[PDB]
């Protein structure tokens, strides 16, 4: 019996154009625990992406944080792109810099 | 002071064709991450999480290393048991999770010892509250019930989440309280976003706070906006502190109408505020 | 510390 994971992305500053910053992929709520996780800038995998050590809660979902420094601009998007066995197919959330 | 707690939370994946079962143990005080073993290295040994788990000598990282070590191969076997129990495929991934641990009260005495087990994200079996009898949650977890009755080990358990449990909790609590009870207020502000039309978003921002708990309401003259506001779920910084926000849609020009309300363990009194149009 | 698991 399969979770879905959750997924935030969001920056650990509040965005500023032209400031280094980093960006956040929280991943939650998932089972089994492998899952495949990716950030990508304009369509395109950003390579350096650290990962935390994976933990689980009290429920048993499994959670990790993917992290990637960066510089947020006017124009560039942003993404993460989860892979789990409990989605058919990968699931994209972007960044929004309200949020 | 509060109640305190010592947990291991355990994980053995099966991946078979790609090498052994992958094995984790986290210890946590107070529901803080403190030691670690990961089976995925040459030489694999307990290590500490925290700054000042370094106090403890070589000795004590052998034999918990030790207990980890033997802990991951009898784990290894039970992969290959509950896939008799359950007449699973020997080709597939499957997880088996425990939770293990004492709460102990500002006295210093036992809150509730226990100890739970998972299969595939599922409720298998867990000492119950009065640490004498299990409760099985399906036909397989019955198997393990008499194995572990015929060969007596929820007293031996029990010894140990009384005893070794306690004791080294207090060990624990003892050298890490400065760190442990350390307390960050959250900064607060709030945003304005457009929406269709005559409506706009209130955004209220919890920043860099810890512990995690915490609670963001919104207020139109002092009623709490129970329906309707959204909420993210609280989220790692990623530098140890966390992140919250609450957010309300209301009529465009009526924004000095409402009021965010920050509760957090660390303020001297909630935090109160409005959007403030520079 | 940490005890050692029955084995299931």
């Amino acid at each position: 019996i399969q979770k879905t994971p959750q997924i935030q992305v969001y920056s650990r500053h509040p965005p500023e154009n032209g400031k280094p910053n980093i960006l956040n992929c929280y991943v939650t709520q998932f089972h089994p625990p492998h899952i495949e996780i990716q950030m990508l800038k304009n369509g395109k995998k950003i390579p350096k992406v650290e990962m935390s050590d994976m933990s689980f809660s009290k429920d048993w979902s499994f959670y990790i944080l993917a992290h990637t420094e960066f510089t947020p601009t006017e124009t560039d998007t942003y993404a993460c792109r989860v892979k789990h066995d409990s989605m058919a197919e990968p699931k994209t959330v972007y960044w929004d810099r309200d949020m | 002071m509060g109640p305190h707690s010592l947990r291991y939370f355990v994980t053995a994946v099966s991946r078979p064709g790609l090498g052994e079962p992958r094995y984790m143990e986290v210890g946590y005080v107070d529901d803080t991450e403190f030691v670690r073993f990961d089976s995925d290295a040459e030489n694999p040994r307990y290590e500490p999480r925290a700054r000042w788990m370094e106090q403890e000598g070589p000795e004590y990282w052998e034999r918990e290393t030790q207990k980890a070590k033997g802990n991951e191969q009898s784990f290894r076997v039970d992969l290959r048991t509950l896939l008799g129990y359950y007449n699973q495929s020997k080709g597939g991934s499957h997880t088996i999770q425990v939770i293990s641990g004492c709460e102990v009260g500002s006295d210093g005495r036992l809150l509730r010892g226990y100890q739970q087990y998972a299969y595939d994200g599922c409720d298998y079996i867990a000492l119950n509250e009065d640490l004498k009898t299990w409760t099985a949650a399906d036909m397989a977890a019955l198997i393990t019930k008499h194995k572990w009755e015929q060969a007596g080990e929820a007293e031996r358990l029990r010894a140990y989440l009384e005893g070794t449990c306690v004791e080294w909790l207090r060990r624990y609590l003892k050298n890490g309280n400065a760190t442990l009870l350390r307390t960050d207020s959250p900064k607060a502000h709030v945003t304005h976003h457009s929406r269709p039309e005559d409506k706009v978003t209130l955004r209220c921002w919890a920043l860099g706070f810890y512990p995690a708990d915490i609670t963001l309401t919104w207020q139109l003259n002092g009623e709490e906006l129970i329906q309707d506001m959204e909420l993210v779920e609280t989220r790692p910084a990623g530098d140890g502190t966390f992140q919250k926000w609450a957010s309300v849609v209301v009529p465009l020009g009526k924004e000095q109408y409402y009021t965010c309300h920050v509760y957090h363990q660390g303020l001297p009194e909630p935090l109160t505020l409005r959007w403030e149009p520079p | 510390y940490t005890v050692k698991f029955p084995n299931m």
